[PDB]
């Protein structure tokens, strides 16, 4: 026939072309959602990667701010493959190259012979360094 | 509710059977018995009016877009010391977005409108109905050689559009305005790389060749056999292909180029 | 050979010269004469639907596809210096110099250019132009004159819709997706564009491209043979001759003004 | 008339739910949906490349915009207008404003520095502790002479 | 025939609303202002890369442009013109003329300095000026 | 006619072949892959190294970089690199430095040789590695 | 009319050669030398060698020898410049910010240029300022 033979082919063909766009648009492993506290994030924003040793290990979800302290907070996420960090781990904001995007860095200190889990906060941090206060304190 | 306000009808059942009619038109024209020696003179005959005759509007128009890419790439880089990177703008534009998209719009205009008019005139004069009567399938006789001709022509016509458009930028960039040829080709040869500019230019040229040929062969097959149905399907071929080439251009750039 | 090659090339030289002679006499006999502003007033609004209103669907949904591709390709190559204050230039500047009136003209010659050719050619095959001049005023100033003025108004108006949507289409891959501090997106993009360089100069290209597209679209439908194959042959030649007249005059207007 | 009752109406509910996209500048956040902001004032000596719609940030988080830049006809000093939202109210009188640059094409923004406690700022006050922008012509000339 | 007249009115309305998206949001051409300005005269010795339509400034906020830059063929001194509007007509006679640069890779503009009083009017010259920065002399004086 | 269709197909395939050779010669492709051996080295900060990073000894590229791995115990960046079979005579005293191509270009894994002589083979480590220093500790060490 | 068709055939061919002559107008041996540079930097093939400032030749393909691992910086100076003394040298100068560099007895055939001045990389140049 012409009515029944061509109605079920359009159901499967439209569902296959629409599902091919769902995979192609990148719409497809747990973390423990660390939190930090800085004073000058600089050029940090959402979907910014976090790195250690030069290669990236995760991304930053969003940057919030508490109205009682008025300091920027980071909601970065590092995966389960790297957990053994001490409480003296320094956080530093570094720039990829010269004029690239900014990223966080984990300066691992000397471990004393605690681990960070859900709800912890990195104590020792170092914020981004702007180029305004360095030249004003050097050529003066 | 039963009237045309909410349940207006003829929009979920209609324009969905045409998707099923287009799926059965391509499946019955590509899956069958292997006939290599039979379709061997049919592929060469249908390559003249698809690939050879469409080469006229690409060579003379490749230097038109290739020269204005060098005119607009000069005055915007004066205060940035990017005069030695003159091939940085011409080669990267004609290998990523310009090229396989602009040639597909010329393929849908010339070869896309001719393939709709060819099959539409066969159904108006009942040539496909008389061919079907003499114990042979009209699907794997005239549609199947026209599909494989349009698939292999558009990547073979994109590389002509790239090389002419790069040479079109060399006639306005190297010859005119006094730019060194050693500084021009050094921004093209060892600046851009493989698998981002060369392979991806040929990946999207194949998918654009399938989508344009499938639309142009469906409007010529699913049409009204009269003098006004061929002219209506010729207009709808350019509309459905311009929204499919430019529509998939945002879809295909999700994986590649960051 | 001397009497054969010169006779074959001489036969095509007169036929090319007689082609432009019939196009000049068709436009001159359709614009001058007695003023008929009260009779063509219901005829101009009737021809503004299939030229301007029906061609708005091919521009609006394709306008967000141009800016999303151009906004995504023009971002990742600008992150090496500064992510902020980008995408205001190289998107709005490109959509007012080369993109815009060229890209909308290929959509006007494919949708409205191929429809106005097939409309006059269908009336010539059904003996409607010869029947109008045998009893009333000749159809050079009755059906060709409202169709020529409708193309020189809609295409300058549809280019403004193509620019403003494509600017907003470029503001979707920069805002709410890999954001670049969109307060910096404004109050510096306005400093790059100005009058008589980007705004008025875009309107100069729109009026020139509207004349050379509607002239061939109204001549191929008027000079076609009254048969079923002559309308489909003139529909293919409309997209060919308009693509060489838009991209051909793109090098003319760029070297003159810019 | 038999199949156009519920097999077609599932396409209307699927197209209506997919008819919404993200729009922060088309018709949602520009005019109708906004945040309550109070107007502040600050008198500077040199703003550099400061223009309209510039973010005022405390450390990097954008808390407001800049409306316009006006000049007083008596002393000829640039007076900027702040757009700090009502979500951040505890601002003391010892707060300082610093014009810092971000980029290479002369794009400067206002980096607000909060103070330590005073009085809570209200709608229509003026902050006195303002710092001028950095200029490269006085930066290199101070090193030589 | 009513369908072919309403949709044209929306087409001219959508084409008009697209014009306000360019003339207001994408550019600032909403006012002509009938050019309420008056020109002056100035003389430098090395303007550097000062081109036409150079925006002069007082404290960072941009007002007034530069119309014509000419070279006086008497002692090879360039002559520039400044075109501030007729609003801030209180300029002291001790005002200087310095050539500055917007950041690092921006355009080279002119910064007006406030001095300590002859009010300048239409058709006079500024005596005290200051040249731009020369890149070849700083590297020569740094090692000298 | 019939003979016009057969000849013009071969000219179309020849024009597409010469246009493809213009991309194979005057574009990113310059030539028209022998198996290498895999090294291992531990660093402290690789900077902006990614896949297919060029490894060069003096400037001539001798291989690429396959992947960037990490240590699940000490958390140090371990980079894998490949040298060709022709460049086999390399001593153990080799400084693995990470430099950039120019100033704003991509980083390349530099390598220099240094004169009971043990040479490097397939599957050994390098103890002398020079980590890529970030922009933060250059100005901070210059002031302090 | 067949007589008027062949009369205009030679008139269009006279204008075809005039219109093509303005487009074709706008569309020497090289003796090789030798150089023993150590650090070539970001210098590659087809680089403009301008000794004094005006270009004299190009650079061939570079490769490392298996003996001492040293790149070959052989050059393609043409015949119009031949009165160069033997007491000359070459220096690697950069141009721009992307890393594209350029260069700056008798030398007719087989000339080994002495007094090599390699390209000083900025990654090692900062160690002298810091230490
Ligand atoms: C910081 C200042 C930056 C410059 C600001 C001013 C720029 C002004 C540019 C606009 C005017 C010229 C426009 C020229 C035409 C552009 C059109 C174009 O680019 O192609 C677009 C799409 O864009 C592309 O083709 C992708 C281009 C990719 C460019 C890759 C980078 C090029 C590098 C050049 C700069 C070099 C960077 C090195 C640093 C040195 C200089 C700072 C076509 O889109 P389609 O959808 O295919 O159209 C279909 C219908 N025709």
């Amino acid at each position: 026939q012409t009515k029944k033979n061509e109605i079920w082919v359009g159901i499967f063909l439209l569902a296959a072309l629409l599902a091919a766009l769902f995979v192609c648009l990148k719409a497809a492993e747990p973390t423990y959602t660390l939190y930090a506290t800085f004073d000058n994030i600089g050029g940090l924003k959402a979907r910014s990667p976090v790195s250690i040793g030069g290669v990236v290990v995760g991304r930053v979800a969003d940057i919030t701010l508490d109205p009682k302290t008025y300091l920027p907070r980071v909601t970065l996420e590092i995966e389960q493959r790297y957990n053994h960090i001490p409480d003296t781990s320094s956080l530093s904001i570094r720039t990829s190259g010269l004029l690239g995007e900014q990223y966080l860095a984990l300066n691992v200190g000397f471990e004393d012979p605690a681990i960070l889990k859900d709800g912890d906060t990195i104590q020792d941090t170092k914020s981004a360094m702007v180029l305004e206060d360095l030249i004003g304190q050097f050529l003066y | 509710l039963l009237n045309a306000l909410a349940s207006l009808g003829h929009k979920g059942i209609k324009t969905l059977r045409t998707f099923g009619r287009a799926g059965l038109m391509l499946f019955n024209a590509l899956v069958g018995k292997p006939e290599f020696r039979k379709h061997a003179p049919l592929l060469v005959r249908q390559l003249y009016n698809v690939g050879v005759l469409s080469m006229l509007i690409i060579v003379v128009s490749g230097v038109f877009i290739g020269m204005v890419l060098g005119l607009q790439g000069y005055l915007v880089l004066t205060t940035y010391s990017a005069e030695t990177s003159l091939g940085m703008l011409v080669a990267l534009s004609l290998l990523r977005e310009l090229g396989p998209v602009v040639a597909a719009l010329l393929f849908a205009g010339r070869a896309g409108s001719a393939l709709t008019a060819e099959i539409g005139l066969m159904r108006a004069t009942e040539q496909l109905s008389s061919m079907e009567m003499m114990a042979v399938d009209p699907l794997r006789r005239v549609i199947s050689p026209r599909f494989w001709a349009g698939v292999i022509s558009l990547p073979l016509l994109t590389v002509i559009f790239v090389a002419v458009g790069i040479w079109g930028g060399s006639l306005v960039g190297v010859s005119w305005k006094g730019i060194d040829s050693g500084f021009f080709w050094s921004a093209m040869q060892n600046a851009v790389d493989w698998r981002m500019d060369l392979v991806n230019c040929l990946i999207k040229s194949v998918v654009f060749a399938i989508t344009v040929t499938w639309i142009s062969l469906f409007n010529g097959y699913d049409a009204i056999p009269t003098s006004a149905g061929i002219s209506r399907a010729t207009t709808r071929t350019v509309v459905h292909s311009s929204l499919a080439v430019l529509g998939l251009d945002f879809v295909l750039t999700a994986l590649m180029f960051g």
